[PDB]
């Protein structure tokens, strides 16, 4: 029902912090639970993940110096950030995994960390201007080809990345229809049929792989009036 | 007679890995310089044990066990690793003796449109032990209300098929795997070399 952050801030470096995520109804110890973060004006990139049974994950941009916990009592799951530095500066989200361990389907409010001073995903256009009504596509492409390991997210300016379509094409509970997803192996695409004006957004593809790589999620479309 | 490791290396259909099977060798001569001398495999790596000695030993017994994954996750076959294969599908211990021999099988085991017969186990609470095999097939409890066998939200299927489709990258196309074992107790020995 609900992953909630806590523990973000604004601090200098040569310190030590750590995030938690207290979780309602989902169970962190029985999930694939993550962090991933956003710096101001980039893209998503996946920082970690903790198995059920134990085993961790880690993108190399943080290895050795972000590790990921839980405490099952607390139903908490915790990112200790040691040694932080400038460019660790983002909004750090906590998620569950579902399908395939790697599709986000839920994700907390994001809390705000700032610091003081393999397959490639392809996603065009970068920025797409339309207007309201209008039938449009994003295309995202992958160097090998990758089945139907594709998932894609909607972010509103100032929210959380949301999942809409998991599997390529199948559509995420309570999206609505006019979003549609399609392909398969390199090429995939998002349709949304008829513009409407609470779709303005950002739209992430993902390819859904067990492990944080670099290129887990596209660079995003800007999708404007 | 010689071991029959054709009915191992060249079955029809491999098992899932969730489901792995182990195949008993017995009272056979065993020439394993015709598996480790074949350009046909891509992974041989032995652990306790050289390739080039296998010949000069015998064993009360020998295990192969056999099963399919992606290309990716052969790299999980090996002591000390971890994740889903090695984690909840399956374990090699971290000391090992024996041999790990796998082959690209996109020919055998990819279907145009998609093969999804060949199943792993994604979901479990806990990490397997070596050799450990687990089929169940209940209902995984991911939040806090018990699921009584009811699939529904939070209450998920364990087991999910891979997507073998001829156009994969090679790290997702299908791999045969074959894991050796030897076993050497106070009996008789039963398979040695020529
Ligand atoms: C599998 O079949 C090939 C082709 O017939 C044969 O040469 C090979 O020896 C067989 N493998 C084993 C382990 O016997």
């Amino acid at each position: 029902v609900q992953l909630v952050e806590s523990g973000g801030g604004l601090i200098q470096p040569g310190g030590s912090l750590r995030l938690s995520c207290a979780a309602s109804e989902i169970i962190v110890s029985s999930n694939y639970m993550s962090w991933v973060r956003q710096a101001p004006g980039k893209g998503l990139e996946w920082v970690s993940v903790l198995y059920p049974g134990g085993s961790t994950f880690y993108a190399d941009s943080v290895k050795g110096r972000f590790t990921i916990s839980r405490d099952n009592s607390r139903n908490t799951l915790y990112l200790h950030m040691k040694s932080p530095r400038a460019e660790d500066t983002a909004v750090y989200y906590c998620t569950r995994a579902l399908w395939e361990g790697a599709t986000f389907d839920y994700w907390g409010q994001g809390t705000l960390v700032t610091v003081s001073s393999d397959i490639q995903l392809t996603q065009s256009p970068s920025f797409l201007s339309a207007s309201v009504g209008d039938r449009i596509t994003i295309t995202c492409r992958a160097s090998q080809g990758i089945s139907s390991y594709l998932a894609w997210y909607q972010q509103k300016p100032g929210k959380a990345p949301k999942l809409l379509i998991y599997a390529a094409s199948t559509l995420q509970s309570g999206v609505p229809s006019r979003f549609s997803g399609s392909g398969s192996g390199t090429e995939f695409t998002l349709t949304i049929s008829s513009l409407q004006p609470e779709d303005f957004a950002t739209y992430y593809c993902q390819h859904v792989n067990s492990f944080p790589g670099p290129y887990t999620f596209g660079q995003g479309t800007k999708l404007e009036i | 007679n010689l071991c029959p490791f054709g009915e191992v290396f060249n079955a029809t259909r491999f098992a899932s890995v969730y489901a792995w099977n182990r195949k008993r060798i017995s009272n056979c001569v065993a020439d394993y310089s015709v598996l480790y001398n074949s350009a046909s495999f891509s992974t041989f790596k032995c652990y306790g044990v050289s390739p080039t000695k296998l010949n000069d030993l015998c064993f009360t017994n020998v295990y192969a066990d056999s099963f399919v994954i992606r290309g990716d996750e052969v790299r999980q076959i090996a002591p000390g690793q971890t994740g889903k294969i090695a984690d909840y599908n399956y374990k090699l211990p971290d000391d090992f003796t024996g041999c790990v021999i796998a082959w690209n099988s996109n020919n055998l085991d990819s279907k145009v449109g998609g093969n999804y017969n060949y199943l792993y186990r994604l979901f479990r609470k806990s990490n397997l032990k070596p050799f450990e095999r687990d089929i169940s097939t209940e209902i995984y409890q991911a939040g806090s209300t018990p699921c009584n066998g009811v699939e529904g939200f939070n209450c998920y299927f364990p087991l999910q098929s891979y997507g073998f489709q001829p156009t994969n990258g090679v790290g997702y196309q299908p791999y045969r795997v074959v894991v050796l074992s030897f076993e050497l107790l106070h009996a008789p020995a039963t398979v040695c070399g020529p």
